[PDB]
């Protein structure tokens, strides 16, 4: 149950703005549920795949591209350059989205939202998940945060073992040849003092 | 060559005598790199041969493994991290005792 | 400049919960100033220097324990062991919160909120901050993930690059050998070709 909460300003109330939370349940495509709030009163409307097919196929393009779109408007997707207006008639509850282009708009898309009785219930759900959704991340970063600094810790650890371990070998390279020098010079004194007895 | 006469074995595995079973630790795996380093004899396959056994902050298998030494002839020992990074340091082989 | 908003149960209305926010400059010596919210209505208060010094005083504590005991209670720092009870009183707009310890309440604060005569923008204020707030733990958590994943390839080169030192060196220590010990039977078998002269 994937959702989005974005911050919109409407063209007729430019001076406030308001709260679009999408709720869906797998994907854009399947259908979603949008709720408009402004503090002191929501309006509620949804969406489903049906509606979703014949807005595109009205519009005439791929359900594709009409469905990124829409990600790019109603989730606050939206690229580098890329302007939406949104309108909302509250007395006939019709809350509709354009794409401004230049001089020229296009109607996105358009719902027939409907006042919920009780307001301040939504509002208390939505800042209550914004809270445990704040807490969540803030718990995931003090993990994170913990096991970047044990990693940190224990490859400098083992740095400094394999820069002590680095110089070991050459030590060991350097003492074997001594050692074996020693004991075949001792072999060889062995000889020495054999092969002057078989000469006398 | 400190550790030439002294095999060990590590609890690398979840599962004794299977490959299969790769940790993936931290200082489980340096620890042991480091003593094959320094000579010791490290195998993955518990035999008869063992002499030695390291095990780290996993404290579970300390039953298992002492399970076990009862029915090998000869029995291993068990010691803390602490010893082989205790040897290292000092540059001669400490006394196991104080690690056990 | 920070703030805390936590989830507030009242005793008369346990069904609802209340939302408090708490916010600071400094820290809560200075002062702080609360906002109690339900969905349609808030009520706002401050506290500063001279009012705490002064709930302080009517109560054998020290201040900074007392502050502590505040913080504890309004920032939502109380342990498993620890409960708090608050209540406010609508019709007088009267706060007020107590700990609830081995079966026995206890007085911690008193405060006189202030009804607010629009309630619609200290919801926009609380949920645009928690928005922001998502925001940044978000890309927090981004950063750290970036962090994680360089620090765990680096440890995991570390590792290689040791795996192939020490093979590296035992395979000089075991050629080593090898050529040392071949010519020490090489000298140990003139050494006894020489002896078995002796008897002759």
């Amino acid at each position: 149950m994937e959702r989005k909460i974005s911050r919109i300003h409407l063209v007729s109330e430019p001076s406030i703005t308001h709260f679009l939370q999408v709720s869906w349940e797998k994907t854009l495509e399947s259908g979603f549920v949008i709720t408009l709030t402004d503090g002191h009163s929501a309006w509620t409307g949804t969406v489903s795949e049906s509606e979703i097919s014949q807005e595109a196929d009205d519009m005439a393009m791929e359900k594709g591209k009409y469905v990124g779109e829409l990600r790019k408007a109603l989730l606050s997707g939206a690229g580098p350059a890329d302007v939406y207006t949104f309108n909302f008639s509250k007395e006939s509850c019709y809350f509709f989205f354009e794409k401004n282009l230049k001089d020229v708009s296009f109607r996105l898309g358009s719902f027939n939202l409907e006042k919920v009785e009780n307001p301040a219930e939504v509002i208390r759900e939505l800042i209550c998940y914004c809270l445990d959704t704040i807490a969540e991340n803030q718990a995931k970063n003090e993990h994170l945060q913990k096991e970047n600094e044990r990693l940190l810790r224990d490859w400098n650890d083992v740095q400094g073992r394999f820069e002590k371990c680095v110089s070991a070998k050459e030590a060991l390279e350097t003492d074997l040849y001594k050692r074996f020098i020693l004991v075949l010079n001792e072999k060889k004194t062995k000889i020495r003092s054999l092969h002057n007895k078989l000469l006398n | 060559s400190m550790f030439r006469r002294h095999t060990v074995y590590l609890d690398s595995y979840a599962v004794i005598n299977d490959l299969s079973t790769k940790n993936e630790g931290t200082r489980l795996a340096i620890k042991a790199l480091e003593l094959r380093f320094h000579g010791a004899k490290v195998v993955s396959c518990l035999a008869e041969g063992v002499s030695h056994v390291i095990i780290g902050e996993d404290h579970s298998r300390v039953a298992d493994f002492k399970a076990f030494r009862r029915t090998f002839k000869r029995k291993f020992k068990i010691l803390k991290e602490s010893w082989v990074t205790d040897s290292i340091d000092k540059c001669e082989l400490q006394e196991e005792n104080q690690y056990l």
